[PDB]
């Protein structure tokens, strides 16, 4: 049966506004595993995205993290957007730091 | 003691197009990639050989060749003898005295086991499974080499990755914390985020003095891609209320010296 990914977003270290971080999107619970994961900077696909291999748990369901290099700021937006045979959207998770 | 996981995952799109791709995992780290693309297994770890000598390994390794080649043949040919897509899974391995294991999943459900010196189908698995591996149980060659594999290599080859790997499996790397917080009227919610810590057992709890507040709502552990770990824990607060509140953090890189944070 089909399963909707789960996306949770996060950085490796505290956000500091002008400090390189790394931005982490890691996608969980889904089925098929064939998924396609987007990282976006105000909006705009970032280039440099690595993925770890996808992998599955326990349950059987799939999940990968996908990781960027990226410097937060006061303004700029970041988000992780899945595409995946489970929903007719893509889903976006922006990242919100406070959270 | 720790579990081992040989993870294998195979798509099937239709008769002119499949892929199978495999992961290794000893505890939570990542010891072998066998990518679709790749002639050979990929070791992600200096020590992933083991102590296996080249040639046991290469024996070992063109056993996965022929077996790689083999599966997805047979699949093909069980699929022509009888709906794509088809996904196949299969988790095999050994815990620990150790005990092994290996489980096979049918788009995404659980429906054969290798038990002893057969296969079985699990109750409740689809009544069209009974032939193939009425036919799979009647191959005495490969129920002889997964015997071979599941009671004598598996904790064999794992022995070796402990001792080999010895310095990664027992690193110690220290969390970094840090709080935050959002709306949740009146009411907030605080974020104490906990990074970069390795092994994964954590305590991490808000506090008021040396009271525990059991509002402490903790998330799942979140994987950091340099092998450590991420963890956060919430609690709601009333308005004002914020005040002399902290989180605190004990982990075994440490040394007993807890990390608190102060509202
Ligand atoms: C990283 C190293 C660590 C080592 C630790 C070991 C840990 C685990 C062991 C893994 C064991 C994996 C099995 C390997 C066997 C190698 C021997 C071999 O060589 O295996 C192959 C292939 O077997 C299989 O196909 C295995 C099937 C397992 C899956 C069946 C489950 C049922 C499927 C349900 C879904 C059905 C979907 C249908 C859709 C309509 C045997 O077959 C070949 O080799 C024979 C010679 O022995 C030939 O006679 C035969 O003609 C040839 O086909
Ligand atoms: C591998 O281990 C299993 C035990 O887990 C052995 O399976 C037993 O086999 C005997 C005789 O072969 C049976 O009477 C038992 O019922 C089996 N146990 C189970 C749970 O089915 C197996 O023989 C071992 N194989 C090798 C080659 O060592
Ligand atoms: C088979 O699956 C592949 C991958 O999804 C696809 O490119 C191809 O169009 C499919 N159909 C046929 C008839 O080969
Ligand atoms: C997977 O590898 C097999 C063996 O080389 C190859 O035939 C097949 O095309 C590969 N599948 C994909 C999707 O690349």
């Amino acid at each position: 049966i089909q399963k909707t990914p789960q996306i949770q977003v996060y950085s490796r270290h505290p956000p500091e506004n002008g400090k390189p971080n790394i931005l982490n999107c890691y996608v969980t619970q889904f089925h098929p595993p064939h998924i396609e994961i987007q990282m976006l900077k105000n909006g705009k696909k970032i280039p440099k995205v690595e993925m770890s291999d996808m992998s599955f748990s326990k349950d059987w369901s799939f999940y990968i993290l996908a990781h960027t290099e990226f410097t937060p700021t006061e303004t700029d937006t970041y988000a992780c957007r899945v595409k995946h045979a489970s929903m007719a959207e893509p889903k976006t998770v922006y990242w919100d730091r406070d959270m | 003691n720790y579990t081992f996981r040989c993870l294998q995952m195979s798509s099937f799109a239709n008769r002119s197009w499949s892929r199978t791709d495999s992961v290794v995992w000893l505890g939570d780290l990542q010891t072998h990639r066998w990518s679709n693309d790749s002639a050979t297994i990929s070791f992600t770890k200096p020590w992933s050989q083991g102590k296996l000598s080249n040639q046991q390994w290469e024996k070992l390794q063109h056993m996965f060749q022929v077996y790689r080649v083999s599966f997805t043949r047979d699949i093909q040919e069980l699929v022509k003898m009888m709906d794509y897509p088809i996904e196949i899974q299969l988790s095999a391995g050994c815990e620990m005295a150790s005990e092994s294991f290996l489980h096979v999943a049918f788009q995404g459900k659980y429906v054969v086991r290798f038990w002893g010196t057969s296969w079985q189908t699990v109750p409740g698995a689809p009544s069209w499974l009974d032939l193939p591996i009425k036919v799979l149980n009647a191959d005495q060659g490969t129920s002889a080499t997964v015997q071979m594999l599941l009671n004598d290599t598996c904790p064999l080859f794992v022995r070796g990755l402990l001792e080999a790997g010895k310095s990664d499996l027992e690193k110690q790397e220290k969390p970094v914390a840090w709080l935050s917080s959002v709306p949740s009227h009146g009411h907030r919610q605080l974020v104490c985020h906990v990074s970069g810590f390795y092994p994964k057992p954590v305590w991490v709890m808000w506090m008021r003095g040396d009271q525990e507040q059991q509002g402490t709502h903790r998330g799942d552990f979140l994987p950091n891609a340099d092998e450590t770990w991420y963890l956060q824990a919430t609690l709601d607060v009333e308005a004002g209320e914020e005040a002399g509140l902290a989180c605190r953090v004990k982990h075994s890189s440490l040394g007993g010296q807890d990390i608190i944070l102060y509202w």
